[PDB]
């Protein structure tokens, strides 16, 4: 899960007003390219490469019908209402599978940095970060549970496998720290951390490298 | 504390020797975990096969708790279980009847086809506490048309079974359970205690038998001295229209009480309500994703229902694999309850249970669970099982595993444990290190591409040449942009570039 | 299915009847009637009332049975309370049989 | 089954859907349909077959539509009768295939 | 064709998997297509490496008494030449080096 930078708001949300208009009405192809600029073609919560993808209301339209056509509230999530098979993480699970949750106790990736709350182990679990108590623990726990970031076997698998592919390269860089001067070795690590923005599960790869 | 000597003294004469025999069989203790443990355990210790089917000579040592036999098709895993079941038939026959005859080796099929000496031997050694450390039995058969016949040696089995039978006749004791569940389990009067030995070594564990039995038990246990019951029946009879149903129920209860009173010490049995409860607990404990089982009659037909993964469904909604497994556990539990009436938990009774192809018809998901709870539900049973499943093996310790070498031409003397620890290991590792199966199918060209790609990189000093690029593109095109294979390729490129940069710095 | 209405036409002109179908259908009706809780409550209420009369008549031996039945009744009432057409069907057929077949009461 | 029956015999009948087991219990229309489309070269791109069954007492009957399958099977049968041709194999192997072997085997009736 | 029906048993279309299966590793197909963990979740030993990693990260990358005990358990259970032990060794090496870098900074 990444720290997102929400920067410019699209024109079409001005036209549609909550109460009068429904989400079925609004055209979605206007909305996407601004999200795809923010999110880099990756999912908001899990960091899939998006290919089957939907617009998600971070606070849902049932509980919060006021927060409907709000640029803060929208995110591009992996999954699909249409296609067969009940999707089992992220947007879709938050509604259907996760059940009862307080939306106040969830990490919102545009507002907050997730990195202080979440830790990605190289064994492929995501866990609460080292030394959290009270509310900070409760957000970390509920984010993991509600988006199903460990419990989706497909996701747990993909992330574990992606990291375990790079762990020879991580091992090997931190041997060469011995021999080189600082500025060359710091360039090497800068270069590797540059590459992984093109990659899937970029947060988990960061924690492995850094 | 020699049991046979004590029994011989009992038979010749008397109360003291009887008590000694009974205490040897019945004494036990509850361990730290709250599980009853017999002081004198009963299990198969060793098996030797000579010129039997494919085996010229084979020796197997068994674990007290769980032994899993693995190997390719036609390595003789089923043959081993058959050999044991025939031996166990001699105990069962003699517990039921003095001088009862067990089963015998086939002169048509069981003798090895190229055996120079034209006979076969199955030698088994059993253990029954420190008083009876060795109970040897040998089944033998000579080939058809051989001049000289080889005799089986079954007297020790008969002697031991006699002790169980005779002591039980005088005073009820708990009895050992023997059962075989073969692959045929999948194919589509009052109840006496020793019905537990009926079809135990062939025919055990059919779904239909369970459902019928379970509904029967339910109907009986829907809704207490004999004299008091007799008085209540008499009072209700005098009152007798609305109380007629109650009278019939009470008459049934009275008849049952009289029957139990009239019934013998050797056939002492727990109430139908208790029997039902124990079996339900066994099923729910062992069968993965079943949390509850019950009988409904609201629709107007008798339905067995289950809570499967949190949803209440009809038992006919279960897959055939899940039904067959439920039947196996139910059948086993039923026999244990009948044979262990004196135990607080009858499932803590002794016995030997053989299961062929435990994973039969099971999806991978429930293969990951089946063995976890079998040993917890039946702590004093010796299980001897066969499997082809790496998923099953991932849940079992290497000490319990006995493997045939892949090159075994039927001459080899011992089965041994694998070198690698299986319990908690990854599937791919078990496949390669234990089952000798590659992670990718060798018969598919694309299975070799990543390996070839790596070799090409190493041949060209780590630089991505025309040939390596072509193959890279092929991998990308076939497996896709986010494929594991491509990610590994990318990793190889990145690491080789870094290695080369280091080499250049060192050269300068 | 024996409860399906058009099963009434099954082998109707075959010559034998289907007495087996009757028995199956009758057991079906019975199970549904017993499973209906209010009739069970009414039946249980009637049984409790009959047993209470016996206890009031000096038979102290049936007091234990009355207490058990009162408990069962209370439990049934506590379980979510809501005339079965199946109950009426059953009664009609019983009356027909008893009225026509002289030896059967 | 409808191909096999008609290759063997003119007017042969294949198997039918059951009124008891094959119709969905909560079907509003109270009938069931199994529709198949076969391909036989560019000259016969579509050979449609439908097997149907209605519940007892419904106002209308739902009948099977088997004529294209019969017509095609008739070509195979008739042409074969005049001059031998190769014929298609149809087979189903269920879990029932796992059964024990009777070692004793029957004399050649022919 | 993947057959994932609803709780009522009803489905409208059958989908192909997203992953190419032909020539892929079996472990990947287990997880990506059959939806089953490659390691048995019900076995405690399956979680030891994860727990070991967490302990190492809690103690700034240094083997403390608790991490050493678990390391020894991993070694004892899986063996000296096990993939699991090699991964543990790798974790130690990497985390020690990361900590050294942190101290230099
Ligand atoms: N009498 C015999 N002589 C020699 N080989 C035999 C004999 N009977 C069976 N076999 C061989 O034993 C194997 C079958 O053993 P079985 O236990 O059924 O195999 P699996 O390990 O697959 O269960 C086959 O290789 C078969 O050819
Ligand atoms: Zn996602």
């Amino acid at each position: 899960m990444r720290e997102l930078a929400r920067l410019e708001r699209p024109e079409i949300l001005d036209q549609y007003i909550a109460g009068q208009n429904d989400w079925m009405e609004i055209d979605q192809s206007a909305v996407w390219p601004k999200l795809t600029e923010m999110q880099g073609g990756f999912c908001a919560y899990c960091e899939c490469r998006l290919n089957r993808c939907h617009i998600e209301h971070f606070r849902p339209r049932g509980k919060f019908p006021a927060l409907t056509f709000i640029w803060n509230n929208l995110f591009g999530s992996c999954g699909d209402s249409r296609k067969s098979g009940g999707w089992s993480r992220c947007g879709i699970y938050k509604d259907n599978g996760a059940g009862a949750y307080n939306a106040d106790d969830l990490i919102k990736p545009d507002e907050e940095n997730p990195d202080d709350y979440l830790l990605f182990l190289t064994t492929g679990e995501v866990v609460p970060a080292i030394g959290l108590t009270g509310r900070a623990l409760k957000k970390a726990q509920e984010t993991i549970r509600v988006f199903n970031l460990n419990g989706d076997i497909k996701l747990f698998g993909s992330r574990r496998t992606a990291v375990q592919a790079i762990m020879p390269n991580v091992e090997y860089l931190y041997t060469l720290l011995e021999e080189f001067d600082e500025d060359d070795w710091n360039e090497m690590l800068r270069d590797e951390l540059e590459k992984i923005e093109s990659d899937e599960y970029k947060t988990a790869l960061k924690h492995a490298w850094t | 504390g020699n049991l046979l000597s004590a029994f011989e003294l009992y038979q010749r004469n008397v109360g003291e020797w009887f008590e000694m025999c009974r205490d040897y069989i019945q004494d036990g203790h509850v361990d730290e975990s709250g599980i009853f443990r017999p002081d004198n355990a009963f299990y198969l210790r060793r098996l030797t096969l000579k010129d039997f089917r494919r085996f010229s000579l084979l020796e197997i040592k068994l674990e007290e708790d769980l032994t899993v036999i693995i190997g390719n098709n036609g390595k003789g895993k089923t043959s081993i279980l058959y050999a044991i079941a025939k031996t166990l038939s001699w105990f069962v026959a003699n517990i039921l009847k003095e001088g009862g005859s067990g089963q015998r080796l086939s002169e048509m099929t069981d003798i090895k086809n190229d055996a120079e000496d034209r006979y076969s031997d199955v030698s088994s050694t059993f253990f029954f506490g420190k008083g009876l450390k060795s109970v040897p039995i040998r089944l033998s058969r000579s080939a058809l048309g051989t001049a000289e016949r080889r005799d089986s040696e079954v007297k020790p089995a008969k002697d031991l079974a006699d002790i169980w039978r005779v002591i039980n006749e005088v005073n009820t004791i708990n009895l050992p359970t023997f059962a075989l569940y073969n692959v045929e389990r999948s194919q589509p009067r009052r109840e006496e205690r020793f019905d537990a030995y009926s079809q135990t070594l062939g025919g055990a564990g059919r779904f239909d038998h369970f459902v019928e039995w379970y509904i029967y038990l339910h109907k009986r246990t829907v809704s207490s001295s004999i004299k008091e019951l007799e008085q209540q029946v008499n009072d209700l009879q005098r009152t007798v229209v609305s109380v007629k149903s109650l009278l019939e129920q009470m008459k049934f209860k009275l008849s049952e009480a009289i029957e139990r009173n009239d019934a013998a010490v050797s056939s002492r049995v727990l109430t139908e309500s208790v029997q039902k409860s124990i079996v339900e607990k066994a099923i729910c404990s062992v069968v993965p994703s079943i949390s509850n089982i019950w009988v409904e009659m609201i629709t107007g037909s008798d339905l067995v229902k289950v809570t499967n993964d949190g949803h209440d469904v009809t038992i006919d909604q279960l897959s055939d694999g899940q039904r067959v497994f439920l039947s196996l556990v139910a059948d086993l539990a039923r026999r244990m309850v009948m044979l262990n009436p004196l135990l607080e938990n009858p499932l803590e009774g002794r016995g030997i249970v053989l299961i062929d192809e435990i994973e039969l018809h099971l999806h991978p998901k429930w293969q990951q669970e089946v063995i976890l709870n079998l040993r917890s539900a039946f702590p004093n049973i010796q299980f001897i099982i066969t499997t082809h499943s790496p998923i099953v093996l991932s849940t079992i310790e290497k000490r319990c595993i006995r493997e045939f070498e892949p090159n075994d031409d039927g001459d080899q003397s011992f089965l041994d444990s694998p070198d690698m620890q299986t319990k908690g290991s990854e599937n791919a590792q078990i496949l390669e290190q234990v089952m000798n199966v590659h992670s990718t199918p060798p018969g598919i060209a694309e299975s070799h591409w990543l390996g070839n790609f790596e070799l090409l990189l190493l041949d060209n000093s780590g630089e991505l040449d025309n040939h390596s690029q072509v193959l890279y593109d092929q991998i990308k095109a076939h497996f896709g942009i986010d494929s594991i294979e491509l990610k590994k390729a990318d990793s190889l490129i990145r690491i080789n570039k870094m290695k080369n940069k280091l080499n250049k710095i060192r050269a300068e | 299915r024996r409860e399906e209405r058009f099963d009434a036409y099954s082998q109707t002109l075959g010559g034998a009847g289907r007495f087996d179908h009757f028995v199956e259908w009758y057991i079906y009706l019975h199970k549904r009637t017993v499973s209906d809780i209010s009739s069970s409550i009414k039946e249980l209420e009637q049984q409790v009332n009959d047993l209470q009369r016996t206890v009031d008549g000096g038979m102290v031996s049936v007091k234990s049975l009355l207490e058990q039945m009162k408990f069962k009744l209370s439990e049934a009432i506590e379980r979510n309370d809501a005339v079965l057409t199946e109950s009426v069907q059953k009664s009609i057929v019983e009356k027909a049989i008893c009225s026509v077949v002289p030896s059967i009461s | 089954s409808w191909f096999v029956a008609n290759i063997l015999k003119e007017g042969g009948s294949g198997q039918r859907l059951s009124e008891m087991t094959d119709i969905k219990n909560d079907a509003e229309d109270r009938y069931s349909d199994v529709s198949s489309t076969f391909f036989f070269g560019k000259g016969l791109k579509s050979v449609p077959i439908r097997l149907s069954r209605s519940a007892l007492g419904t106002a209308e009957r739902r009948d099977s539509e088997v004529k294209p399958a019969k017509d095609l099977a008739d070509i195979w049968r008739v042409i074969n009768e005049v001059n031998t041709i190769n014929l298609p194999t149809f087979a189903l192997y269920n879990v029932e295939r796992s059964q024990p072997f009777n070692r004793n085997i029957k004399d050649n009736t022919g």
